[PDB]
């Protein structure tokens, strides 16, 4: 008898939903966290002119390491030991 | 105790008869307690397959 | 699947840890081949680590048969009559050593579903719960709606 | 003996007589049995708790 | 017919040995047995989450039963046991409720004492002793 | 004085805190059921099988109890006696009868 | 601040008066003394403990077995002291930690009895109409511990 037109939660006529106490309290506590975040993002420490180049050396070194890893690429070494010890497959009593 | 095992089991899983009174009580508040003690949800030994239900006599 | 397999409870063999611990492994019997690529790990295990294993635990009797076989094997026999057979076919020496150490570590009980991983024989000390625990008494034991 | 009750290795026959003579040895007068608890008497599944009282 | 399959029976048995306890034609016929065994193994894998959840629910029910036997409520008991710094989980709490009723009564009494102390604290802001089963122990 | 829980059932609980304050001590001896709270065991001695002529006529009369019922009334009687439902007492097929474990695992 | 008695004038719950702190401190002292003298005389038998071990809490007593789901790097037959005891109870008394009891108070011993693996556990993944089917078999390591003794010391 209580019939909603097709696909309850989409369309022109939808099944109504209402907000409980849970949802309001959850929203309020997340808003409180956000407000405290706003507070703590309000007092910087280096005013954007004092941070001009304080990490440039370290970032350059990091990218140099990245490039060294990217360019140190080559086929691995090949040894006589593996080719010769494949002969151990037929090692009988000795 | 030390309760030889068969008497111990019988005592643990024995059925209890409870008396509950109507006389101006709300039927649903009576039914809540009746359902609890008919299912056996009032015993720390409760399980669904243990058949640990009790008798409720509502007058 | 548990519903498609047997089950048992956690248990010991003869109350192993109560008095003295005893090694439940009784015998290890090895079938290894003189020739044959599959018995090479077993061959080197017998060459090096079988003697040290026997010296390490002397409650276990180890036999090595050295017969022509396509599949080398180890048979573990336990004090409770349990027999377990394992294939050491085409296994490395470290694999075989781990296998034999595991065999010496286990007991003879079946490796099936264990069903409640604890076994207490005295589950209650203050008395098991019954519907009359936590229930007060009445004068003269008078049940509800009584007269005398 | 672990996990076994005393009367699973002794296998006594008359516990009341044994207790009576033990109390006679210990100079304890007599145990009288009283119904301490009960739940259902007219049903096929009764529960009785009987307590023994000495003096 | 160069190299046709010879050991198909052993693969059929590999699937069929997990269907022996089924009912109907799916305990013997591979075409239906394979589907039902696939579903059974998926159920076996998914059932671990439900086993954990259901065992925790059983512990909660048993603890609620015992606490109501002692007159307490489950949230009050759990919260005040946390506040007394006694960190027993639902499993061992139900274990004690079934097998150590004296210990469980002592635990419920301690939780009720802590709850009353919390009420007195909410009334009087400490002033002086802030309760005795309060006073958490500090660690460094 | 003050008690968190009533000390008349199952325990006499006292809660203490050590001087160091790091451990809680719970003392809880058992409470006995007092004699005034018990009733005497009944002693029924029914003897009405003695007629003035014989003495083994009552021994014969002792084996006079026998009764047979069909499935319907028997199941109704069992259900009434054990406060169960009728479905408990109908039989099961051979499949269910033979797929039941007759040697189940034993704990304790 | 006076209100005539009604159904809402006063809270439904009873009014609770907690005991006075100094007399309660003396009462706690005497209760701890009584429990300690019971311990020194040996008025206990067959006590149990709750032990935190391998991310789990175990209700152990003497003589029983515990199965823990990983290796321990111990030989079979090795005796071990099980620390992290948070409850120990005998008949008529119980000791609680906040959250752990002291080292000097309790001493739980356990011997390693069996090192094994579990039965095979099937891990099957399936999605319909997607050709999505995967299967694993896992056997986790396992250790069996036999609890030998739970001792208590008068240092209360
Ligand atoms: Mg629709």
């Amino acid at each position: 008898r209580g019939r909603i037109p097709g696909r309850q939660w989409i369309g022109k006529h939808r099944r109504p939903r209402f907000v409980s106490l849970r949802a309001k309290q959850n929203m309020i506590r997340r808003l409180e966290i956000e407000a405290e975040n706003h507070y703590w993002l309000s007092m910087p420490y280096m005013t954007r002119e004092q941070e001009r180049g304080h990490a440039a050396v370290r970032r350059r070194e990091a990218f140099e390491a990245i490039k060294a890893a990217a360019t140190s690429k080559f086929p691995p070494h090949r040894f006589i030991a593996d080719q010769l010890d494949h002969l151990n497959v037929t090692k009988k009593w000795s | 105790s030390s309760f030889s095992r068969a008497p111990q089991q019988w005592a643990t899983f024995a059925r209890i008869w409870y008396l509950l009174d109507g006389k101006m009580q709300p039927p649903g508040k009576l039914a809540a307690m009746a359902s609890i003690r008919l299912q056996g949800l009032h015993k720390p030994v409760y399980h669904a397959l243990s058949d640990c239900g009790d008798h409720v006599v509502i007058m | 699947t548990a519903r498609g397999t047997p089950s048992r409870f956690l248990a010991s063999v003869l109350h192993n840890g109560l008095g003295r611990y005893v090694q439940q492994l009784q015998r290890l019997s090895f079938s290894v081949s003189r020739d044959g690529a599959s018995s090479r790990g077993a061959r080197e295990f017998v060459e090096r680590e079988v003697i040290d294993f026997a010296r390490r635990n002397p409650g276990v009797v180890i036999y090595v048969n050295s017969r022509p076989c396509c599949v080398p094997r180890v048979v573990a026999e336990y004090l409770n009559g349990a027999v377990r057979e394992e294939s050491i076919h085409c296994k490395s020496v470290e694999e075989i050593s781990t296998l034999v150490q595991k065999l010496a570590d286990q007991s003879g009980l079946d490796v099936i579903r264990i069903r409640k991983p604890f076994h207490t024989d005295n589950p209650s000390i203050q008395g098991q719960w019954h519907p009359f625990t936590n229930k007060p008494t009445t004068f003269r034991g008078l049940r509800p709606r009584e007269v005398q | 003996m672990t996990g076994k009750e005393l009367f699973e290795m002794w296998k006594i026959i008359n516990p009341m007589g044994l207790l009576v003579e033990e109390l006679k040895k210990r100079n304890v007068s007599a145990p009288e049995s009283r119904l301490t608890r009960q739940s259902g008497g007219t049903t096929a599944l009764p529960l009785y708790f009987v307590g023994l009282y000495c003096d | 017919l160069r190299n046709r399959v010879t050991d198909r029976y052993f693969r059929i048995q590999e699937v069929l040995k997990h269907a022996r306890h089924f009912r109907g034609r799916k305990n013997r016929c591979y075409r239906l047995a394979v589907r039902t065994v696939i579903r059974a193994f998926v159920k076996c894998t998914k059932a671990r989450y439900l086993k954990k959840k259901n065992m925790r629910t059983l512990w909660i029910n048993r603890i609620t039963a015992a606490s109501q036997e002692h007159g307490l409520k489950y949230p009050a008991l759990i919260g005040n046991l946390v506040k007394c710094q006694v960190e027993l989980n639902r499993k061992v709490l139900a274990d004690l409720a079934i097998y150590e009723p004296k210990t469980f009564k002592s635990l419920a009494a301690l939780a009720s004492r802590r709850r009353h102390e919390g009420f007195a604290a909410a009334l009087g802001d400490g002033k002086e002793p802030e309760g005795i089963f309060s006073r958490v122990v500090q660690y460094h | 004085t003050y008690s968190p829980l009533p000390d008349d059932y199952n325990c006499n609980v006292e809660l203490a805190l050590t001087s160091d304050g790091r451990t809680i001590v719970c003392y809880h001896p058992s409470v006995d059921i007092p004699y005034e709270h018990t009733k005497p065991i009944p002693r029924p001695d029914p003897v009405h099988n003695n007629e003035e002529t014989h003495d083994q006529v009552l021994k014969t009369r002792l084996e006079e109890k026998v009764e047979h019922l069909e499935e319907g009334p028997m199941i109704e009687q069992l259900s009434k006696m054990f406060f169960t439902t009728k479905h408990r007492w109908y039989p099961h097929g051979r499949y269910h009868r033979c797929r039941k474990n007759l040697n189940p695992p034993k704990d304790r | 601040g006076y209100v005539p008695k009604t159904s809402l004038s006063s809270p439904p719950w009873p009014e609770v008066v907690l005991p006075d702190p100094v007399e309660e401190t003396r009462h706690h002292a005497e209760v701890v003394k009584k429990v300690n003298e019971m311990i020194v005389t040996g008025q206990y038998g067959r006590l149990f403990a709750v032990v935190h071990f391998a991310s789990r809490q175990w209700k152990v007593t003497s003589e029983d077995l515990i199965l823990i789901g990983n290796e321990l790097d111990l030989a079979c037959g090795e005796r071990i002291r099980l620390e992290k005891v948070l409850l120990v109870g005998a008949d008529n008394f119980t000791l609680l930690g906040k959250p752990l009891l002291g080292k000097d108070l309790v001493r739980v011993e356990a011997t390693v009895i069996e090192k094994t693996e579990s039965w095979p556990r099937i891990i099957m993944r399936f999605r319909k109409r997607k050709n999505f089917k995967k299967k694993r078999i896992v056997t986790t390591p396992q250790t069996v511990l036999r609890i030998n003794s739970i001792e208590i010391a008068p240092c209360l």
